[PDB]
């Protein structure tokens, strides 16, 4: 029939601001419409990689939710956001499962998220002492324990601060320059699927 | 857990901190370069500051880690990096007075005017107002009076400040256990720990006299050869048994003969090879000359240069508004970012200079993906080689013709090409004596074989003995004719370029004979060639992960610098200037038979 109520996917691609990786953003997207074609024909994305899906069949299938986390990293670091890869960014900040369905978008933001001083507002974790489980958020800022000796709160010798800052800068090299991700994850449940593509009239 | 991970550890929070602190002092240094102001100064001097002092702090931090406990090779190169002390190991007000000494000597060498007494009204600065007297002169006296008032000037304020210099760096090489600051210089090439690929300090002045011992033939036919012509045009000067004049080498120092290719040239008769008038007739911009320069290294298999390559340099002088450093240089400020800085001109020597500076550029990206403090050449003489390679191989007739800068009937005969390598060899080959005497004079200073009342009377004895030069009048104790030179009154090494030049002729023939070019090594251009530049990128990607020994097997196959591709590249040169030398005597002799 007629439809009506699109998914809020303004409110994920076009935000004025996106979150640090290590504190990456996810948003639930529940009973609305998804176009996803919209998002494929766009010639603004540099990496529009799915995995476990086609991007084709998108606008038919139908979905439980759909699971949109968004945050920014270097140009570099984009190879990063796949299974089965191996990183600071899959091991400290951002972990997808093997087993994933969805879709990887990234594209570069050299415009909005560097300035010519040198963008600090954007973190990422340098150590923990076990690799991320998929799906996990470490938002902790406690000292990270290289020896044996107690850090005691204090940064001092083999005790490091683990959240350290990008610098990003609009005369950097493209891969330096920040790129935004936003991972878009397909979960059918045993509950109604709600999330369905457009029909055509 | 274990020390090898702490250290690791330490490395990452290391390389990330420092490799945008490195940044911000290199942009710091880029906006004064390209914009001579005092608040740029300013910024500079605070940028270098924080950089130096969190050097200090590193290093402080990096000693915590013992060196033998760890196993892995890469992170026990970037600790021995790191821990190095510096000035750090000597006291407080022995390095406040080094500082001040080599700033004051900065100062004297950049601020240095010398004019003729009794017209003192206005004088001449060094760059450019000697620098062109020295080159584009005729005159005996004129030269002599310039050479020694500045050598009178410079010498006598630098000789107790390079006696004070001596003394510290002395003092601080052995407060950091070397044998002197020589043993400290030669420190760059010592590897240690490897099987086989181990090479010592100690090695490094042995093969350089074992290399120097078998240059010394072509130098002395070519030596002969300039004599003859240097006695044509001044004809009562030069005597046929004696060195050269020390003040007609065509420039300040000896350091290069190639402004003495108007006088010396084989046969004038002959047209050149400048390739400017065919530029200007196409109007070629300084975009059009680094863009045709990429085409050569897109040609060869490297990658092409960034979007912000192109956005970010200055290829063009900016104006008189704007006030920017005239020298080339290529700028890896770090994070990606490559930058060019020159005031390119439409003339061929700015095109070889763009090529040159490019390949600068490409070995700065072929190491991007390695660690902060591994990003350098294995050596220093490797990182000047890749681009003198880039510099042969563009200014062959071959590159110019398949280029259309250069007719294609124009006629390739022999005597163009001996002409030619005679440029290259005034160029090339008569640096060699000259920046081996000073680094052997230079160690023997440091390791104490010289005393300071002697100084001079063994570095005259020295130029006789090596270089073939005498001094025109004797100089005493008083004078200080070393640093009137730019790398020696500025604390700068200067083997890197004995290394260079040996380096450079290596890697072309191993770069020619991958890409089987099968005439003369002169006539050879490695354009065209996927495995050339293969080869060449195995070791570019290397960086300083891997010593240099196994770089130069990885590149021509042998574990030691070589001597026989220099031959082999001027051996139609040198079997013309043996042909030459039949009438004449090659060889000098030391006394003071021209003039003293
Ligand atoms: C986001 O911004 C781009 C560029 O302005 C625009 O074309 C696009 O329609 C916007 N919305 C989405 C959902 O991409
Ligand atoms: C150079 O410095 C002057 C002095 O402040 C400034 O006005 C100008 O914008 C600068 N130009 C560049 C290209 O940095
Ligand atoms: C040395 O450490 C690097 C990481 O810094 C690692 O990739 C490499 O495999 C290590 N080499 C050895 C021989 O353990
Ligand atoms: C650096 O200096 C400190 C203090 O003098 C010393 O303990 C340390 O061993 C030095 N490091 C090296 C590599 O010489
Ligand atoms: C470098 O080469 C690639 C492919 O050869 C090309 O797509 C790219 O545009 C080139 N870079 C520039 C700055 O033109
Ligand atoms: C060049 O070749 C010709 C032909 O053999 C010869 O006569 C002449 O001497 C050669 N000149 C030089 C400088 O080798
Ligand atoms: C190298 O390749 C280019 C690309 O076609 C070609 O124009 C040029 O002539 C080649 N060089 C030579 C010496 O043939």
């Amino acid at each position: 029939p007629n439809i009506t109520n699109l998914c809020p996917f303004g409110e994920v691609f076009n935000a004025t601001r996106f979150a640090s990786v290590y504190a990456w953003n996810r948003k639930r997207i529940s009973n609305c419409v998804a176009d996803y074609s919209v998002l494929y024909n766009s010639a603004s994305f540099s990496t529009f990689k799915c995995y476990g899906v086609s991007p084709t069949k998108l606008n038919d299938l139908c979905f439980t939710n759909v699971y949109a986390d968004s945050f920014v990293i270097r140009g570099d670091e984009v190879r990063q956001i796949a299974p089965g890869q191996t990183g600071k960014i899959a091991d400290y900040n951002y972990k997808l499962p093997d087993d994933f369905t969805g879709c990887v978008i990234a594209w570069n933001s050299n415009n909005l998220d560097s300035k010519v001083g040198g963008n600090y507002n954007y973190l990422y974790r340098l150590f923990r002492k076990s690799n991320l489980k998929p799906f996990e958020r470490d938002i902790s800022t406690e000292i990270y324990q290289a020896g044996s000796t107690p850090c005691n709160g204090v940064e001092g010798f083999n005790c490091y601060f683990p959240l350290q800052s990008y610098g990003f800068q609009p005369t950097y090299g493209v891969g330096y320059q920040p790129y935004r991700v936003v991972v878009l994850s397909f979960e059918l449940l045993h509950a109604p699927a709600t999330v369905c593509g457009p029909k055509k009239s | 857990s274990t020390i090898e991970e702490q250290a690791k550890t330490f490395l990452d929070k290391f390389n990330h901190e420092a490799e945008d602190l490195f940044y911000q002092s290199s942009l710091a240094s880029w906006n004064y370069n390209t914009n001579i102001t005092e608040e740029n100064v300013q910024n500079m001097n605070n940028a270098g500051d924080k950089w130096s002092a969190f050097l200090k702090e590193q290093s402080t931090l990096a000693q915590m880690y013992p060196l033998q406990e760890i196993q892995n090779l890469t992170v026990k190169l970037q600790l021995q990096a790191l821990q190095q002390n510096g000035s750090s190991v000597l006291s407080e007000d022995k390095s406040k007075r080094l500082n001040t000494i080599l700033n004051t000597m900065s100062t004297i060498y950049s601020t240095g005017k010398v004019c003729n007494p009794d017209n003192p009204q206005e004088c001449l600065l060094l760059e450019p107002g000697l620098n062109e007297i020295m080159a584009n002169s005729l005159d005996y006296n004129e030269r002599l009076w310039a050479w020694e008032s500045w050598r009178s000037e410079v010498g006598k304020q630098l000789r107790p400040l390079y006696e004070e210099y001596v003394v510290l760096k002395n003092e601080m090489a052995r407060a950091n256990h070397y044998e002197d600051y020589g043993d400290y210089w030669r420190g760059d090439y010592e590897v240690n720990g490897v099987d086989g690929y181990d090479y010592s300090r100690g090695q490094l002045i042995e093969d350089v006299e074992h290399t120097f011992e078998e240059i010394k033939p072509l130098y002395e036919h070519l030596h002969a050869y300039v004599r003859a012509k240097l006695m044509n045009a001044y004809p009562s000067y030069i005597s046929p048994i004696g060195c050269l004049p020390a003040h007609l080498l065509g420039d300040m120092w000896g350091r290069f003969w190639t402004n003495l290719y108007s006088l010396t040239v084989p046969f004038g008769q002959k047209p050149n090879i400048d390739v400017t008038d065919a530029m200007v007739d196409q109007a070629w911009d300084a975009q059009r000359i680094f863009k045709e320069a990429e085409k050569f290294f897109v040609s060869v298999g490297l990658p092409n240069m960034t979007q912000g390559f192109w956005e970010n340099s200055m290829l063009t002088d900016p104006g008189n508004v704007q006030k920017a450093v005239c020298h080339p240089t290529a700028w890896d400020l770090g994070k990606g970012d490559f930058r060019i800085l020159m005031c390119t001109k439409v003339t061929m020597d700015d095109f070889l200079t763009a090529h040159h500076e490019m390949g600068h550029i490409q070995y700065d990206m072929a190491y991007a993906a390695q660690p902060f403090l591994l990003r350098n050449g294995a050596n220093e003489g490797f990182h000047e080689a890749v681009g003198e390679i880039m510099s042969l191989s563009a200014a062959t007739p071959k590159h110019l013709k398949s280029i259309g800068l250069l007719s294609p009937d124009f006629q390739e005969d022999n005597e163009t090409e001996i002409n030619f390598l005679l440029k290259q060899a005034l160029t090339i080959v008569g640096t060699l004596p000259f920046t081996y005497m000073l680094e052997k004079w230079r160690w023997m200073v440091f390791k104490g074989e010289i005393p300071k009342d002697q100084w001079m009377k063994k570095w005259w004895e020295m130029k006789r003995e090596i270089v073939g030069v005498v001094e025109p009048v004797p100089h005493d104790e008083t004078y200080c004719d070393p640093a009137s030179l730019f790398h020696v009154s500025n604390d700068y090494s200067f083997i890197r370029y004995y290394t260079r030049t040996l380096y450079q002729f290596q890697f072309q023939e191993a770069l020619c004979q991958a890409a089987k070019h099968e005439g003369p090594l002169h006539k050879c251009d490695i354009s065209n060639s996927t495995e050339a530049g293969q080869k060449l990128f195995n070791m570019l990607r290397l960086g300083k992960s891997e010593p240099w020994t196994l770089a130069l097997e990885n590149v021509v196959g042998a574990k030691n610098m070589n001597v026989r591709p220099l031959l082999n590249y001027f051996e139609p040169l040198f079997t013309w200037l043996k042909d030459q030398n039949k009438n004449s005597f090659v060889g000098w002799s030391t006394d003071w038979s021209p003039y003293a």
